[PDB]
């Protein structure tokens, strides 16, 4: 690790300078030594690691999308050589993160919160690479995002209210990979829609910051739902 | 695209 | 060169997917294997060339003034080093920048149409160098900058319309690096002055094209001008 | 800022 050397807080705080600055690389590089340090991290500290990745691998797939369309309509090597390229560095970064909660943030999550968190990310990153893959693999991949994802789904239904923004931002994506990678587009409508009657029940239990938490989160289930319905 | 987070 | 074994056709050909992509970063590596290969660069090369390389520099820079701001106000080591290596990192870009201009650009470059090209894009990497610079290496830097620019205004002025888009984006540049660099606000303010009104009487000159081509860049010299009179 | 190109 290059970050091996630097102090853990030296490392929280850099990622802080570098979302400040959009240096999401540096962010998630930062997050990354943080991590390897081997401590658990904060609810702060897993949005900083979630956030860096999220920016770095948005972009990464941001550009595969362009690229994969102009390789579809042109069907030299070109084109295909750099989607090629950008795919590598996308499943390398999606790698990474999945080597950091495999090794070992998931196991060593000791709390419902922290253990919903990571395994909602480790579905996001499977879904990823689902987006990417095209075989044998593909199938596979679907099927641990799934079970990421549903794992964390249970977790978060007995641990977790149901305005939690955690769980709320899990049923989200949960959504969308049924709709976009699983093609199980009811699937996606339901739980969605679940999700956010379930929530909006809930939000006169919120103090009023948690009200603009759940809300913020359940705009996009509805934004979700507006396009699917 | 639809929306995550 | 890492771009060593790739054709020179491929490297455009992907320099200008990286553009749709918003790989810049990749752009800039693929265009510089490009003037790598030894030959001339044609105009829409020499454009992608500068893009590539003006969108790295340019968000390294929103980078380093966001750090130097929060280190100012902080004013333990991590700001001032963090700071410190996005600083180093923009310089070694300035650096392969000038280089390339250097070995061997600019002395290749048999046109005017290319050498002032060539020159502005001397004097603005210089100027970014200057940007961060903080001593006698500084006063060099600004001398520098101001020469590179100077050499391009006398060949441009001798050998291209007041409304060309190049000796107008030279013009509007050397205006801010008087402004902001060079503590000369008068030579800014009738340096864009002088370029603007003679670029407006030379309008009738030009094709519909053209003059898109050069009130896009005049709209640049009133919006400095309104910021500094 | 003022505008570069
Ligand atoms: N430095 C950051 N970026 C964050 C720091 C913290 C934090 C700070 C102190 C204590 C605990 C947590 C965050 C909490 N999470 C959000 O506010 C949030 C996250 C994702 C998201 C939205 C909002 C809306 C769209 O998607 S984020
Ligand atoms: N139990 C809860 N309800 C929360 C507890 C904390 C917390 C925990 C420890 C220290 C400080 C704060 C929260 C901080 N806020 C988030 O982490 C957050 C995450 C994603 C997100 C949003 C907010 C809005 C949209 O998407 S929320
Ligand atoms: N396939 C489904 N289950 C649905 C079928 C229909 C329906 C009825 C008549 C005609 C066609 C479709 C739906 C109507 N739309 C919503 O109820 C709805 C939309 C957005 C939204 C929420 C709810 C909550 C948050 O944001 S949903
Ligand atoms: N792939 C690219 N990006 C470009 C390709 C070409 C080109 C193509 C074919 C032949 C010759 C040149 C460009 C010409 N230059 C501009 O259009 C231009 C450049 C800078 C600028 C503005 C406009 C407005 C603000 O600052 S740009
Ligand atoms: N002699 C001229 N007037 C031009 C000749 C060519 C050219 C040369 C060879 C091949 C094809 C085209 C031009 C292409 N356009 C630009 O290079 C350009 C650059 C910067 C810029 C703008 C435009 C608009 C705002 O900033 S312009
Ligand atoms: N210090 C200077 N030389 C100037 C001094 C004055 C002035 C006169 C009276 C009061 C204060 C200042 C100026 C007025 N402003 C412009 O003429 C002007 C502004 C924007 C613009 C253009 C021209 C052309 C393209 O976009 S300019
Ligand atoms: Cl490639
Ligand atoms: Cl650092
Ligand atoms: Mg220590
Ligand atoms: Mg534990
Ligand atoms: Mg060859
Ligand atoms: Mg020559």
């Amino acid at each position: 690790g290059a970050m091996g050397s630097m102090e853990r807080a030296s490392l929280i705080q850099k990622a802080k300078l570098a979302e400040q600055a959009e240096r999401y690389e540096d962010m998630a590089a930062f997050m990354k030594g943080a991590v390897e340090k081997g401590e658990e991290l904060s609810c702060e500290e897993r949005n900083l690691l979630s956030v860096a990745y999220k920016n770095v691998v948005g972009g990464q797939r941001a550009a595969w999308r362009v690229l994969s369309s102009i390789e579809q309509k042109s069907n030299g090597p070109e084109v295909r050589e750099y989607r090629e390229k950008v795919e590598t560095e996308l499943q390398g970064v999606c790698d990474t993160v999945l080597g950091l909660l495999d090794s070992h943030l998931i196991k060593e999550a000791g709390d419902a919160e922290s253990r919903v968190f990571y395994l909602k990310m480790k579905g996001d990153y499977y879904r990823y690479l689902a987006e990417v893959a095209t075989g044998d693999d593909k199938k596979r991949i679907i099927d641990s995002a799934r079970s990421a994802y549903q794992e964390a789904m249970d977790i978060s239904k007995k641990e977790m209210p149901p305005t939690n923004p955690i769980r709320l931002g899990l049923a989200l994506n949960f959504s969308v990979f049924h709709y976009e990678i699983a093609n199980s587009p009811e699937e996606a409508i339901s739980l969605a829609k679940t999700t956010f009657d379930e929530a909006m029940a809930d939000l006169h239990t919120l103090s009023e910051d948690s009200y603009k938490d759940s809300t913020l989160i359940m705009q996009l289930l509805r934004d979700n739902l507006t396009l699917w319905t | 695209f639809p929306a995550t987070v």
